[PDB]
C-alpha cells in the first residue's frame, strides 16, 4: 500500500452524504480497516473529491503538530466526519461516536507527484 | 469421525457467482458470519435454504446487512429443519422493526438448542420488545444470553424483560446498553433477577439512565448473585454517593466480581476512597475500567497506595482520560516495577508528558517488573522520551505490547525506538502507532523492520 | 474485508470427489487440519501447489499420515514461496525420519513467519535431531515453539537441543517428553535454558528419564525463568527427595509458575507435605495434577489443609489414582463448602466408596459453594449415592460438569441424578457417563433426555 | 445409532493383530470416536470375529456388575487390548495405555436379535 492510498482508505469518502448517521464511523471504520488487531482511537473521514483534498497540497502551508516543516491546511472549511472511540470500547468490539462537521483540514504532503500522507487536524476558523 | 468447518467474511461485496460458490458451505458450516456482505432480502431465500439442509449450524451471524423485517422472516423460516442445532444467533444492526418481533418470537418457541441472541443495533420499540417476550416465556426457549443494546426500549420494558428472567433459572447474560430505561425500568430490571433464580453472569446497562439512587438497586443485586462476573454500568452520572452505596455489595464476601465497568459515571477522587476498599478486600476483583472520571492526580494517588499494598488482585487497570498529569507517575513507576499482578495499564489521554512518561519508564525498566501492556495514546508525548522507551524495551522484558498512538513522536524519536524492537533481544510482540507523523524515509525503514521479525505487529 | 476459513477434517475416509471438493478450501483456508484422513504421498504435491496460492495460511495440521520425507518435503514446497505467513505446523506422527531431516532443517531455514512446529511421534533419531538443528540455528529461523515428543532422542540429541535455546532470545516451548534423555541428557538442557536469554512459559519433560539428581538441575530453570507458566515432569522417579529438591525454586520470587504437571512422580506424603509449602506461598499456581502418586490420606489431609489457608490460589486440582479412602472425605468435603478458590477437582479412582461421595455432597451442597467440575470416575460408586448426587445437583448451583464414569451405578440410583438434571432449574452442563450398563428402558429415557435439554450433554 | 452397533464401534476391531503395540490404543480410541469431547478413561477392543462375541450371549449367565442378571462370561478366554488413559492426558491429547492379553470376557446382552449391548468386564481364573 502505497502513501496515498492508504490515505484515501482511511480519510476518503467522497461521494458520501455530509450528514452521516449513527452507524457511519461504527461502519466505515470496520470497512477501512482500522479496527484490525486494535481499534484506531480515532479517525477523520472528508466528504470531498479527492482532487480538492489534493489541492490543499499547494495551498496555505503550515506546521504540523509534531513539529515537521512541511504542512498545509485548506481554504475552505470541507465536509468531514469525526469517529471517536468510546471509553467503553473494548477490542475487539470497537465503538465509535459519529460527529460530521464544516472544518478546514491540515494534512502532510510528500513525494512527487506532491500528495498527502498524514491527515493532521480539522481547524474551526469560521 | 469428524469434520469441522467455519467461514466468517466481512465487509466484502459478494458477486453473485461467488454466492452460489459459497452456498454448499453455508449448507455445510458449523459456523457462519457474514457481516457487512451486502446481504438482501432476495439473497436471504439461499441462505434459507442452505441452512434448511445444514445439519451442522451452530452459529450464525448475520450483523449490518439489510435484511430488513422480511428477509430476518425468511432467515428465521431456514432453522425450521428438525434436525437444527443452532446455538448462536445475531441479527444485530439489520433493520428488524416491530413489524418483525412477532415472527422472532414465534421462531424462539421452536429453538430449544438457541441459547444466544444479539438484537442490538434494530429500531425494535416497546411494543415490539413486549411481543417478543411472549415467545422467550415459552418452556421450549432455552435462551441463557440477549443483547438488546440500541433497541428504543424505554422504561416500559422492564417488566416485560424482568418476568423472563424470572422464567429463565439458566439466564447467564442481558445487555440493555444505549436504552433509556430510566431510574424505574432498572429499578424494575434488578428487581427481577433478585427473585429469579438465575445465576447471573454478566450485566451491562451502560448510557440506561441508570441514576444514583438505582446505584442502590445495583448494590441488591452485587450482594446477591455469586456468580455475577461483569457488571457493566458505564455512562452514567452515578456519582461517589453511587460508588458509596455498591460497596456494601462488591465488600460482601460471597461477591466474586471479575469485571466492574465504570467509565464516565460521575467519580471522583471521593469516589476513589470507596473503590479502594472493595480493591484492597475483593482480590476476585480483576479488571476495572475508570476512564473517563475526574479521579486527578489524587485519584491515582489513592489508587496507587492500594495497588501497592497486599491485598489488592487487580489484573488490568483501564484509566484512560482521567485527567492525570506528570505529578502522578513517579507512583505508577513504582507500581510497574513493585507490582506482580498488573499485566494491563490503559492511561491514554492523559497529559503525562515525557517528564511522566519517563517516570514510568524507570519504573518498568526495574528488573522483576511484571507489566504486559501498556497503553500510552494521547499524552503529550514527543521524541524527549523516546529515548527511555527505546531502552526500556531492551531492560525490561514482560511487556508484549504498547501503544504510543496519536502523540507528538518525532522520526528522530520513532528510530530509537525501532533501534531497540529491531533486535533480537527485545520481546515487544506489538506496537500500535495510529495517527503519527514520520517521512518516507521512516515508513520503508517500518515496512523493512516487519520483515525482519514479523513475530512483532506495527499497527498503524 | 477479512474472509476467515478453516477446515478440520479429523478420523475420515475421503472419496476421490469429497478431496476433489475439498481443495479450493486448502486455497482460502487460514486454519488447515487434516488428521488421520489417509493422505498419500502423491497427493503431497496437490496440498503443496493448493498452499502455495493461499492467501492467508496460518495454521497447516496434518496430524497422523504416512506423508513419508518424500511427502513431506512436498507440502514444505508449496509453503516456500516468496509470501507465506504461515505460523504453525503440525506433522505429527507423519512418517519423517532423519534422513527426511535433511531437506527440513534447510527449508527450517526460509520460514521466518513460523513460530511452531509439532515433530512428536516421528522416529527422527539423534542424527536427524542434529541435523534439524542445522536450521534451528540459522538466524533467519524465528520458532519459539517446538515439540519432540517420542522422537527416538537420547542425551546425544540433548547439547544440539541445548545449541537452540542458547541461540533463541525469545523462544517459549520446549517439549521434549517421552524419549530417553535421562540423567545426563535433563542436566545439558536446562543449562543450555538458564545459558539463554529467553522467557520461556513451558517446559516439558515427562516420562524423560528425569531422576532425582536431575531436581538440582530443574531447580535452576524455575528460580531463573520468572516467565515460566507450565513445568511437566509426569512419569518421572523424582521422589520426595527430588520434590523437597524443587522447592527452593518454586519459592523463588520471581517464579510465579501456572501449572506443575508432576504425576507418577514417586511422590508420598512427605514430599506432597514440602510441596504444600509451596502452596501456599504461591497464589500464582493455578494448575496442579498429583495424580498416580501414592499420597495417601494423609497426602489427602497435607492438601485439604492447605486448601483451607490463604494464599494458596490452585483453581483444579488433578489427584487421581492416589490411594485416597472415604477417611479423607470429611476433609475434601469441607473444602468444597468452604475453599473459594478450587473450581475443578480430578479425584477419580479413589475407594471413596458411597459413604465418601455422601460426605462431599454434604460439603458441595452448602451454600456458596463454587466447584464447577467433579470427576469421581471408578471410585466405587453405586445407587446409595444417586438420591445424595441428586440432593447435591439441586442444593448446589455451580456445578457445570459431573464425571460418574465407570461405576457400578443401576437404572434406579441413575432415575434420581436425572429427577434433578431434568429440571430447568439443574445448572448442570455435562454429565459423563462412560461404560456405565443401563436398560432399553432408561437408555429411551436418557436419549429423550438428551433431546429435551440440548443444553446438557450426556456423554458416554 | 443401535446399541448393538454402539457395542461393534466402541469394542470390536475383529480384523486386527492380536499383539497391538503400544500404537495401538491412541490410534484406535480416536478412530473409533472415543475421544471426541472427553477422553474415553478405560475401553476393551475384542479381537474375535463377530459371531464368536455374540456367541457368548448363549453361554455362562452371571451377575452384570450393576447387579442386572442379563450379562455372560465366555467358556473360552480370547484375545482383547485393553485401554487406559495415562495420566499425562489432557484433552484434546487423548493418550493411552495398551494391555492386549488373553481373558475372558463378560458382556451384557439383550434384543431381537439377542445379542451384546455392553461389555461388562474381563475375567482372570486360569
Amino acid at each position: 500500500e502505497s502513501r496515498a492510498k492508504k490515505f484515501q482508505r482511511q480519510h476518503m469518502d467522497s461521494d458520501s452524504s455530509p450528514s452521516s448517521s449513527s452507524t457511519y464511523c461504527n461502519q466505515m471504520m470496520r470497512r477501512r480497516n482500522m479496527t484490525q488487531g486494535r481499534c484506531k482511537p480515532v479517525n477523520t473521514f472528508v466528504h470531498e473529491p479527492l482532487v480538492d483534498v489534493q489541492n490543499v497540497c499547494f495551498q496555505e502551508k503550515v506546521t504540523c503538530k509534531n513539529g515537521q516543516g512541511n504542512c498545509y491546511k485548506s481554504n475552505s472549511s470541507m465536509h468531514i466526519t469525526d469517529c471517536r472511540l468510546t471509553n467503553g470500547s473494548r477490542y475487539p468490539n470497537c465503538a465509535y461516536r459519529t460527529s460530521p462537521k464544516e472544518r478546514h483540514i491540515i494534512v502532510a504532503c510528500e513525494g512527487s507527484p506532491y500528495v498527502p500522507v498524514h491527515f493532521d487536524a480539522s481547524v474551526e476558523d469560521s | 469421525s469428524l469434520d469441522i468447518q467455519s467461514l466468517d467474511i466481512q465487509c466484502e461485496e459478494l458477486s453473485d457467482a461467488r454466492w452460489a460458490e459459497l452456498l454448499p458451505l453455508l449448507q455445510q458450516c458449523q459456523v457462519v458470519r457474514l457481516d457487512d456482505c451486502g446481504l438482501t432480502e432476495a439473497r436471504c431465500k439461499d441462505i434459507s435454504s442452505a441452512l434448511r439442509v445444514n445439519p451442522a449450524l451452530a452459529e450464525l451471524n448475520l450483523r449490518s446487512n439489510e435484511l430488513g423485517d422480511v428477509g430476518v422472516h425468511c432467515v428465521l423460516q431456514g432453522l425450521q429443519t428438525p434436525s437444527c442445532k443452532i446455538q448462536k444467533l445475531s441479527l444485530q444492526n439489520c433493520c428488524l422493526t416491530g413489524a418483525g418481533c412477532g415472527v422472532l418470537s414465534s421462531t424462539l418457541r421452536t429453538l430449544p438448542t438457541l441459547q444466544e441472541l444479539h438484537l442490538s443495533d434494530n429500531l425494535l420499540g416497546d411494543a415490539g420488545l413486549q411481543l417478543l417476550c411472549e415467545g422467550l416465556l415459552d418452556p421450549q426457549c432455552r435462551l441463557e444470553k440477549l443483547q438488546l443494546e440500541y433497541c428504543s426500549l424505554s422504561a416500559a420494558s422492564c417488566e416485560p424483560l424482568a418476568s423472563v428472567l424470572r422464567a429463565k433459572p439458566d439466564f447467564k447474560e442481558l445487555t440493555v446498553s444505549n436504552n433509556d430505561i430510566n431510574e424505574a425500568g432498572v429499578r424494575v430490571l434488578c428487581q427481577g433477577l433478585k427473585d429469579s433464580p438465575c445465576q447471573l453472569e454478566a450485566l451491562k446497562l451502560e448510557s440506561c439512565g441508570v441514576t444514583s439512587d438505582n446505584c442502590r438497586d445495583l448494590c441488591g443485586i452485587v450482594a446477591s448473585k455469586a456468580s455475577l462476573r461483569e457488571l457493566a454500568l458505564g455512562s452514567n452520572k452515578l456519582g461517589d454517593v453511587g460508588m458509596a452505596e455498591l460497596c456494601p455489595g462488591l465488600l460482601h464476601p460471597s461477591s466474586r466480581l471479575r469485571t466492574l465497568w465504570i467509565w464516565e459515571c460521575g467519580i471522583t477522587a471521593k469516589g476513589c476512597g470507596d473503590l479502594c476498599r472493595v480493591l484492597r478486600a475483593k482480590e476476585s476483583l480483576k479488571e476495572l475500567s475508570l476512564a473517563g472520571n475526574e479521579l486527578g492526580d489524587e485519584g491515582a494517588r489513592l489508587l496507587c497506595e492500594t495497588l501497592l499494598e497486599p491485598g489488592c488482585q487487580l489484573e488490568s487497570l483501564w484509566v484512560k482520560s482521567c485527567s492525570f498529569t506528570a505529578a502522578c507517575c513517579s507512583h505508577f513507576s513504582s507500581v510497574l516495577a513493585q507490582n506482580r499482578f498488573l499485566l494491563e495499564l490503559q492511561i491514554s489521554n492523559n497529559r503525562l508528558e515525557d517528564a511522566g512518561v519517563r517516570e514510568l519508564c524507570q519504573g518498568l525498566g526495574q528488573p522483576g517488573s511484571v507489566l504486559r501492556v501498556l497503553w500510552l495514546a494521547d499524552c503529550d508525548v514527543s521524541d524527549s522520551s523516546c529515548s527511555s522507551l527505546a531502552a526500556t524495551l531492551l531492560a525490561n522484558h514482560s511487556l508484549r505490547e504498547l501503544d504510543l498512538s496519536n502523540n507528538c513522536l518525532g522520526d528522530a524519536g520513532i528510530l530509537q525506538l525501532v533501534e531497540s524492537v529491531r533486535q533480537p533481544g527485545c520481546l515487544l510482540e506489538q506496537l500500535v502507532l495510529y495517527d503519527i507523523y514520520w517521512s518516507e524515509e521512516m515508513e520503508d525503514r517500518l515496512q523493512a523492520l516487519e520483515k525482519d521479525k514479523p513475530s512483532l505487529r506495527v499497527i498503524s
